């Protein structure tokens, strides 16, 4: 009779009902474990009051991780310390306007350039050495011929005008790679750059940062010890390159077309 | 005729170790392709059966016969 | 000079690279020279 | 069977039928036929499973060849 | 004689890797040779010596590979 | 609402069109000229699928079907009820998915970060247009690409499937297979792996990167790097996409036969 | 343009990494670790050492009995000819036994090889989760890794020992072979009325584009913050920087809600093992409760229903 | 007859060892190829049944046609 | 006839212990394909019933015979 | 400089006593089965 | 460069030439035994 | 410069011992195949 029924309820049916309900409750875990990161978020109300809200499903509660070599704990969700200082005013007169920077964008924090606030704490290597390092400090590395060695080579910036020289590298113990490029800038400072905003040429013998201008290195964050960097430390200089993917030429925030 | 005086300056701009490896890989493998694809078309000199069969050949000596003969009953 | 060779050097690689070249294409007349009294194709 | 077919199968040949051309083609042998196929060689303790080789008459697949 | 010094042997090979590779070895062996021989003649399980326990097929013929999935169980096929 | 942090990064700047007019947010959203846009031609496109439901025979979920023209309309322009609608619908979808990526391209000019994400979307959307435009117009016609509903486009994956006899034997598509699998794979591997490493055993520190790499050398004698196993999954991933696009554009335009007999070249080789 | 991160541009090199300290009582790592320069243009240069204990022995020792037991019939099936076998190599294949057999022990050369090729591989497998559960817990971490390789080895057992037992013959399973297996595919799609009309295989489906979709969303988000140090995802979740900060950001903008840094592992996670489990929930139900998928689909109201204009007259009821 | 004079030199920019891998390696693996590529064509010489075929003068031995028959009752 | 004086120089440039490995692999290799090749040729020595067929002696003993009639 | 397992020669010589011990008392079991084996159902 | 003088390039150079030599003359006695054996033009 | 750190003295005496196991070898091939041409003649 090619399609005859017999029974309207069957197996199959029931089984696909138990994964909706088994999906539909993994969701539920994982969107509360989403939210040990910036939360409770601030709604801001009819007439500017902020409050704190929390979303759905509602945060968890909090956990603790055991850092090594007596690096604390860290509770999450938990505080947060205290913001820097920038300065912004807004364009428009109403809460989902965009902002402007008040004072030289490029020494500001603001948009690109923002960073964050991290410990003051170098980052270890399972024996609780300091894990990046320059090749001075750390004597059993070699750059592998084949490898143009960027040592000397002048860096180019995106203005074509001349930034300085590169005159040490910046390793990693627990992975061997490169992280930074050190360089002595215009005004005899010693500023870094990470090497993921870096276009080396050996044959040239120029390394290319397309970010920032020739006369934007003298004013890279500098380091406390130049033996190691620590966490601040890298956010800084990092955020410092990131700013002027906006802010180096008065052009670049501007609507291409 | 003197328009190719400075050719040789050529290996100024190219690396002649390079190039070297580069010809030679390239004329293996146009080798091996050029091979193949004659031998696939009415050209193949290894299958035509010129100057003799001899798969057939062998099929067909005597011995082979009687042997084939007194299986067949 | 981006590959470090002189001219002197460049003038001798070019000499020997020359002849070598030479040499192959006429091997390669001779292949097909014979081709064609065997199997000619066109 | 020529005039079995043409009279006694025109639910399949329906009033346009078969003659002997229709396989001959002017050849007493007709080009397309089939036998039983005995398979590859293989050892004289092994069996025929009646499949993975080429294939030629199921299309070139890896699926019973006869 | 010419191996008086054969024991010297464990100063180079570890005797722990030894043992865990011959240990596995065996008994992995073990295993093969027991299913090689019960899928042969010489089965001992379904060879109805002494006698046929199950309620065997009444005619089972040489099976094929273009075959339906049996009914009933059935182990003498012979 | 703003996260705890978020107020430092909303500047204004980075954008392609429109300029400082549709630069703002609604709720957590970023929108745009392109928002705009995207929300626009998402908006009509799914009101044209439900009105094309409703001349249909029932409003189920799962029977809804719009369907393209005929072949014998070739590449011209069909009546509104037997095609013109998939037409429309179709162009509404291209104009959503672009916007969709140059949206992203803006928002990642003002964070001040990498093209990744927006080119690794345009081989989807690459692959969407094999499908709808390139494949329809080398054979002619746009009654060759596939129906706009659930269910009803698996009978058109099916049967295009089987104009090809068997094919599973289509080169291009098992090196799309094999790109996926693999992708599944290492994606279950590295999410475990980062859980694994700050989550340790109970009353245990975090561990480290050392750690990392010694338990896949114990395991399998390699170990890739933590930032090389983003690197090959953005390559995985785009590769599935790249020879599926490829795949379709050989089945009907570069191949008529059935699949199986293109594997033929390699046994008539002569050199065995 | 800018530098994309996608190779790396200067390599260096130290003495090799033995490893991390194991607990008292271990065997040593066997091999002297060598490097690769094309290896290192993507990624890590280091090549070994390896770790062989009791359970990664016994595997490799099972394994490699199950790829010999598979080779030499796949051999012998073109009459022992090696240029025959590289030939003709996608078309071979080990036949399971015919299904007449039931689930008997059928003889060497009708299904035999088949039998014990299925055995090795099941144990060598076992074998290998107990190694990456113990290589795991050894070195202090959790053990989420044998989570999901337990799901693989079920689907593994699923299509090939539990669904032939529930079925009554072992000539239900997969051969060893390339076009043999996707033969396999196509006719038991074909024999229980079309796989497309299966729901676990449509929900299977869904998450398998889901891990293409997500994992292309992951590695370029960190790709992209790389210049910021967001490679270095076990800081970034200890100590939350920038990178992070721009990564759930963009995120949040483009479509309304985000992850962290450590969430969206458990969404990886997740994703990678629903593909299975619907897989396995999809083939134990096929011929041991449902014998035609598309059947089932129009009795539950599922399937389409194009316009018909004929009549076309079964000749069975003529 | 002066051409070839510097040849000599080319071991002064060709690394000697890597090349000399290079030959063994491809000349053993043309070798196989040529060997494989003669035996699937005519030319074959392992089963062209010349001087005879040993399958058949196997299966027509006295001793096994003797078995062959009495099991033919 | 003195063309090949410098041979045995051979060994300061190519490494001795690699050179041994690979010839012991290559050979073995070269030893299982080629027993492989000509095994599955008219040369075969194995199945070719030469100097008996064993499984057609096996199945015309006298036992295995009356036990055959017997059942028939 | 040589590859070695930190066994001394007499802790080499104990453990290749006991080693040998159990090797012929495993391969005298083994040919015990197969007498039985051939016993019962002879294979050649 | 290879570290190679030009002294010892002519020495690797005779000799790599001498055993080229050798081995096409085999060569070429292996296939006058093929033509005489089994010709295939 | 590629070297292996062998003199000419124990180059000499490994080419030695090189060239004497390689005679030997080709001198057992030889004899496996007149008894295999005694026994199955091929060509
Ligand atoms: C009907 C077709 C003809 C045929 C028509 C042709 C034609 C036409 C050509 C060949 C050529 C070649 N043929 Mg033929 N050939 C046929 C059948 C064969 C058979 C066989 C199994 O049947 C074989 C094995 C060959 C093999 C060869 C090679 C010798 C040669 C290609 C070498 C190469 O590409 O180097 C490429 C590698 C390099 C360039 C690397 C560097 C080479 C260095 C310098 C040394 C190599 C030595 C050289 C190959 C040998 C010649 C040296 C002399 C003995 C002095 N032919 C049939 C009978 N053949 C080509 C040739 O003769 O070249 C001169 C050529 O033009
Ligand atoms: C009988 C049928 C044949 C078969 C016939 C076909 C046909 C026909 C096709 C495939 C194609 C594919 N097949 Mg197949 N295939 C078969 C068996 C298999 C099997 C298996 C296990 O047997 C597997 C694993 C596959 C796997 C695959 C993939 C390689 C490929 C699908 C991925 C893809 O196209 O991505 C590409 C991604 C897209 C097209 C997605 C587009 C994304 C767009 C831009 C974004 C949309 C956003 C949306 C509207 C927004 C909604 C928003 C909400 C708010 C959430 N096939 C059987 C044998 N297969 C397809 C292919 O290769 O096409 C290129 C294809 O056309
Ligand atoms: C109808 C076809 C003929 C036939 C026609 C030919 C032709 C023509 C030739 C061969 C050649 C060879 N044949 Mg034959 N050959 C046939 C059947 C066989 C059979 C068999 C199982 O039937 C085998 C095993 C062989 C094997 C061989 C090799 C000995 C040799 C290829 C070596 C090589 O690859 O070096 C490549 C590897 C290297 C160069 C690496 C470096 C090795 C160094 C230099 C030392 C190696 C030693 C060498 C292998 C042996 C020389 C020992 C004696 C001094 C002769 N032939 C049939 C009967 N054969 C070739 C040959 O003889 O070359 C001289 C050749 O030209
Ligand atoms: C027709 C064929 C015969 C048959 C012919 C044989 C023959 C012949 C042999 C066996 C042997 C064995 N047979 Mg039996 N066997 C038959 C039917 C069976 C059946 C069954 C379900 O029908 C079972 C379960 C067994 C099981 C066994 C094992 C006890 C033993 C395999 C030991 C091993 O694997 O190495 C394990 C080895 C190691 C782990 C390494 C060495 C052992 C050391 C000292 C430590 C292990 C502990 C302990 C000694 C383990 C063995 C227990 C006994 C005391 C031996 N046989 C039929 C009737 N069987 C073998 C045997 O007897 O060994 C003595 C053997 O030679
Ligand atoms: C019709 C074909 C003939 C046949 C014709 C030939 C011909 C012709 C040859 C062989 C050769 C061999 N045959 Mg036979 N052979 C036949 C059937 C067999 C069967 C079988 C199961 O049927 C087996 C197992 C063998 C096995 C062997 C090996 C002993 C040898 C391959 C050696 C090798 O590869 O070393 C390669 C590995 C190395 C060199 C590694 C180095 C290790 C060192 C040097 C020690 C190795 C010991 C070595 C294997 C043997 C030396 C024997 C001692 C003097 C006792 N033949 C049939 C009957 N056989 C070859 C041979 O005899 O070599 C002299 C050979 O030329
Ligand atoms: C439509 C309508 C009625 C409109 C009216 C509303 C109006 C008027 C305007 C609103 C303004 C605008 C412009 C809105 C546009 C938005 C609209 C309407 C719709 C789009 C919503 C949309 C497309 C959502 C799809 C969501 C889905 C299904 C996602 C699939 C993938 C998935 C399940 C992901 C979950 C995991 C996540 C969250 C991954 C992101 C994520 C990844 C991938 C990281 O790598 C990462 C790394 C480090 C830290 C964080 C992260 C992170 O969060
Ligand atoms: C946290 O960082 C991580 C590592 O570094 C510590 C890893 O090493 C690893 C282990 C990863 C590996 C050892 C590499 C796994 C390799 C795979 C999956 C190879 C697949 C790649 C290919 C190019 C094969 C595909 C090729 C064709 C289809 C042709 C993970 C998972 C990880 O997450
Ligand atoms: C980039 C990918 C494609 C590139 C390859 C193009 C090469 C060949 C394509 C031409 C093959 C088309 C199919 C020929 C067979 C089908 C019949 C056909 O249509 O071929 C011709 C049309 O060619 C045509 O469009 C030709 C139109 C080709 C224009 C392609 C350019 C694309 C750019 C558009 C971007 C916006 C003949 O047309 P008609 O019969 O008069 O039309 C009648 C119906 O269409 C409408 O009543
Ligand atoms: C189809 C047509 C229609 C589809 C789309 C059209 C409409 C949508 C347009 C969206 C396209 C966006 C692409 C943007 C792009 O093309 O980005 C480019 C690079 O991205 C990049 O290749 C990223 C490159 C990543 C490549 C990943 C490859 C992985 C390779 C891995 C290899 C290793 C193997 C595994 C280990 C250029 O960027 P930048 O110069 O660095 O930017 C700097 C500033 O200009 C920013 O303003
Ligand atoms: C007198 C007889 C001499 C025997 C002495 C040796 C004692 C027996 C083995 C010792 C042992 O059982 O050890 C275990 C080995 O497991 C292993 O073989 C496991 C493999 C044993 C079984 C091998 C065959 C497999 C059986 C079938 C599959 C089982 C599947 C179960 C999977 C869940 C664990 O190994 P390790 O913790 O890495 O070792 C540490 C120290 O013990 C040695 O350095
Ligand atoms: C020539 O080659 C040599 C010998 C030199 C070695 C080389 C090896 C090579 C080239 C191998 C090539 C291998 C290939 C191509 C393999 C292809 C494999 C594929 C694609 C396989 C796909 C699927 C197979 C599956 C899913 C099989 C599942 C089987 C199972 C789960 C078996 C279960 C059986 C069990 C648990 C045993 C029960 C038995 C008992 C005794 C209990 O029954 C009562
Ligand atoms: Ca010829
Ligand atoms: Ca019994
Ligand atoms: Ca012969
Ligand atoms: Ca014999
Ligand atoms: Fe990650
Ligand atoms: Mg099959």
């Amino acid at each position: 009779e090619f399609g005859y029924i017999t029974q309207y309820f069957d197996l199959a049916q029931v089984t696909l009902w138990a994964f909706w309900l088994s999906l539909l409750s993994v969701i539920f875990f994982n969107r509360r474990e989403d939210k040990r990161e910036g939360y409770p978020q601030e709604a801001v109300q009819i007439f500017g009051k902020t409050i704190l809200t929390e979303g759905f499903p509602f945060m968890p509660a909090p956990k603790t991780f055991k850092l090594p070599h007596n690096g604390g704990d860290v509770v999450k969700p938990g505080p947060e310390r205290p913001q820097y200082d920038f300065k912004l005013e807004q364009v428009d007169r109403f809460a989902g306007a965009a902002y402007r920077p008040v004072g030289n964008p490029m020494l500001a924090g603001v948009g690109p350039g923002a960073y964050a606030v991290r410990a003051n704490k170098p980052d270890l290597t399972n024996a609780g050495d300091p894990r990046i390092v320059p090749m001075r400090v750390a004597k059993h590395f070699a750059v592998v011929d084949k490898d143009p060695d960027p040592r000397g080579m002048t860096v180019i910036g995106a203005d074509g005008q001349v930034g300085g020289k590169v005159t040490e590298i910046w390793v990693d113990r627990a992975e061997p790679q490169v992280r930074y490029l050190e360089l002595e800038a215009g005004n005899k400072k010693k500023v870094l750059v990470p090497i993921a905003l870096c276009v080396i040429k050996g044959q040239k013998r120029e390394v290319k940062v397309r970010s920032i201008n020739g006369i934007h290195f003298n004013d890279v964050p500098t380091l406390s010890n130049y033996d190691q960097i620590t966490l601040a430390e890298e956010d800084k200089v990092s955020a410092y390159y990131g700013a002027g993917t906006l802010y180096a030429t008065p052009n670049r925030a501007e609507s291409v077309l | 005729a003197k328009s190719f005086d400075g050719m040789h300056k050529l290996w100024m701009i190219m690396n002649p170790v390079s190039t070297l490896w580069a010809i030679f890989i390239f004329q293996i493998f146009l080798g091996l392709l050029i091979h193949m694809v004659v031998l696939s078309s009415d050209l193949n000199w290894h299958d035509d059966q010129i100057p003799v069969g001899y798969q057939l050949q062998g099929e067909t000596l005597p011995v082979n016969l009687e042997m084939k003969a007194a299986l067949k009953d | 000079s981006t590959t470090g060779l002189t001219e002197a050097e460049s003038k001798e690689f070019h000499g020997i690279f020359m002849a070598s070249m030479t040499l192959w294409f006429g091997l390669v007349v001779l292949a097909h020279i014979l081709s064609w009294l065997y199997r000619p194709w066109l | 069977m020529t005039r079995d077919t043409n009279s006694n199968w025109t639910g399949h040949v329906a009033d346009t039928g078969v003659t002997c051309y229709t396989c001959h083609r002017g050849k007493p042998v007709p080009e397309h036929v089939w036998t039983t196929d005995p398979g590859p060689d293989i050892p004289s303790v092994f069996p025929s499973n009646g499949q993975n080789t080429i294939g030629y008459n199921v299309a070139y697949t890896a699926l019973p060849f006869d | 004689d010419n191996f008086t010094g054969t024991y010297k042997m464990w100063m180079f090979i570890d005797p722990r890797r030894a043992l865990l590779f011959i240990a596995s070895f065996q008994i992995l062996l073990g295993i093969l040779i027991h299913m090689i021989v019960l899928g042969s003649d010489l089965n001992w399980h379904s060879d109805g010596i002494p006698k046929f326990y199950f309620p065997n097929a009444a005619e089972a013929s040489a099976p094929i590979d273009m075959s339906p999935i049996p009914s009933a169980r059935n182990f003498k096929f012979d | 609402a703003l996260l705890n942090f978020e107020k430092k990064y909303r500047v204004r700047g980075g954008t392609l069109v429109g300029g400082d007019l549709f630069d703002f947010w609604v709720g957590p959203f970023y929108v745009g000229f392109f928002g705009v846009s995207a929300v626009f031609f998402a908006t009509l496109g799914t009101m044209l699928i439900l009105f094309g439901a409703a001349i249909g025979p029932t409003l189920n979920i799962w029977q809804i079907s719009i369907a393209p023209p005929d072949l014998s309309v070739g590449l011209g322009f069909a009546p509104i009820r037997e095609g013109g609608l998939w037409q429309v619908i179709t162009i509404c979808a291209v104009g959503a998915f672009v916007s969709w990526a140059l949206r992203q391209v803006e928002i990642a000019r003002k964070l001040g970060m990498g093209l990744h994400v927006p080119f690794a979307f345009s081989f989807a959307i690459l692959a969407y247009l094999t499908l709808v435009f390139f494949r329809p117009v080398l054979l002619g016609a746009w009654g060759h690409a596939f129906p706009y509903g659930l269910f009803s486009h698996l009978d058109w994956v099916s049967n295009v499937g089987y104009q090809t006899l068997h094919f599973h034997y289509n080169p291009a598509h098992m090196l799309a297979i094999s790109f996926f699998f693999i992708n599944t794979l290492a994606l279950a591997m590295h999410g475990s792996l980062i859980l694994s490493v700050v989550n340790p055993q109970k009353g245990e520190e975090v561990k480290t990167a050392e750690h990392e790499n010694t338990v896949f050398r114990d395991i399998v004698g390699y170990s890739i790097g933590a930032l090389a196993i983003h690197r090959l999954g953005l390559f995985l991933a785009i590769n599935a996409a790249f020879w599926s696009a490829v795949c379709m554009i050989l089945t009907g335009p570069f191949w008529t036969r059935g699949w199986p007999e293109w594997w033929m070249w390699w046994p008539n080789l002569p050199i065995w | 343009p800018e530098y994309q991160n996608i190779f790396n541009k200067v390599q260096v090199r130290e003495p090799a990494y033995p490893g991390v300290e194991l607990p008292k009582g271990s065997l040593p790592r066997v091999g002297k670790p060598i490097f690769s320069y094309w290896l290192g243009k993507i990624g890590d240069a280091q090549i070994g050492p390896l770790y062989l204990g009791g359970w990664g022995i016994a595997s490799l020792i099972s394994g490699f009995i199950a790829l010999e037991v598979i080779g030499l019939n796949m051999l012998a099936s073109v009459g022992w000819d090696p240029r025959l076998f590289l030939k003709e190599f996608f078309w071979l294949g080990l036949e399971p036994p015919p299904p007449a057999y039931g689930l008997s022990i059928p003889p060497l050369a009708e299904g035999g090889w088949w039998l014990i090729a299925g055995l090795f591989l099941t144990m060598s497998l076992l074998l290998w989760w107990v190694r990456v559960y113990k290589r795991a817990k050894d070195l202090g971490m959790g053990t989420h890794l044998s989570w999901a390789f337990a799901v693989a080895i079920l689907f593994f057992l699923t299509l090939g020992f539990i669904r032939p037992v529930l079925m009554g013959s072992w000539g239900e399973a997969p051969p060893f072979g390339i076009f043999p297996h996707l033969d396999w595919t196509a006719a038991i799609s074909i024999r229980y009325g079309n796989f497309y009309y299966n729901p676990f295989h449509g929900l299977s489906i869904a998450f398998m584009y889901g891990s293409a979709v997500l994992f292309a969303m992951h590695g370029g988000t960190i790709l992209a913050v790389s210049r910021y140090g967001g490679d270095r995802e076990i800081d970034q979740i200890t100590d939350r920087g920038t990178a992070a900060e721009r990564a759930m950001l963009f995120w949040r903008w483009c479509m309304g809600f985000n992850a962290s840094m450590e969430s969206i592992h458990r969404w990886a996670w997740w994703f990678a093992v629903f593909c299975i489990i619907n897989s396995i929930l999809g083939i134990i139900l096929t011929g041991t409760v449902v014998d035609n998928w598309y059947l089932w689909a129009v009795k539950h109201g599922v399937a389409p229903s194009y316009p018909s204009e004929l009549t076309i007259d079964n000749p069975y009821l003529t």
